[PDB]
């Protein structure tokens, strides 16, 4: 947590579906969105911290 | 009915996604209970049921 | 069985209610009382108050 890693995501098509399939978790937390309404919006770039 | 653990979220009024869209839509003026837990015990086989 | 909890099946059971204007099928344990009429009183009607 202390060296969490940023990887930057950029010039690509986002289908946000899939990762229920990637990972077993049961809500995907959103803030500023909607889970369900990630496909039709999009962003200029997404950056994942793990 | 049987669900997985993703999809428990969309049983739901105004929710959209694969069952709410292709297998059970719920109404969006819904005045009712919804009841869900978990069956790993009884909906579960080794090698997949 | 061997998948996360995420994956795992759920049951799920749905209770829809109906506040139609039909005479009520559904009505609890609750017991009735007499009728008292030129009186002042409060009134349980099938769930109106």
């Amino acid at each position: 947590v202390y060296a969490w890693n940023r990887k930057r995501i950029s010039n690509c098509v986002a289908d946000y579906s899939v990762l229920y399939n990637f990972a077993p978790f049961f809500a995907f937390k959103c803030y500023g969105v909607s889970p369900t309404k990630l496909n039709d919006l999009c962003f200029t770039n997404v950056y994942a911290d793990s | 009915f049987v669900i997985r653990g993703n999809e428990v979220s969309q049983i739901a009024p105004g929710q959209t996604g694969n069952i709410a869209d292709y297998n059970y839509k719920l109404p969006d003026d819904f005045t009712g209970c919804v009841i869900a837990w978990n069956s790993n015990k009884l909906d579960s086989k080794v090698g997949g049921n | 069985p061997t998948y996360g909890v995420g994956h795992q099946p759920y049951r799920v059971v749905v209770l829809s209610f109906e506040l139609l204007h039909a005479p009520a099928t559904v009505c609890g344990p609750k017991k009735s009382t007499n009728l008292v009429k030129n009186k002042c009183v409060n009134f349980n009607f099938n769930g109106l108050t």
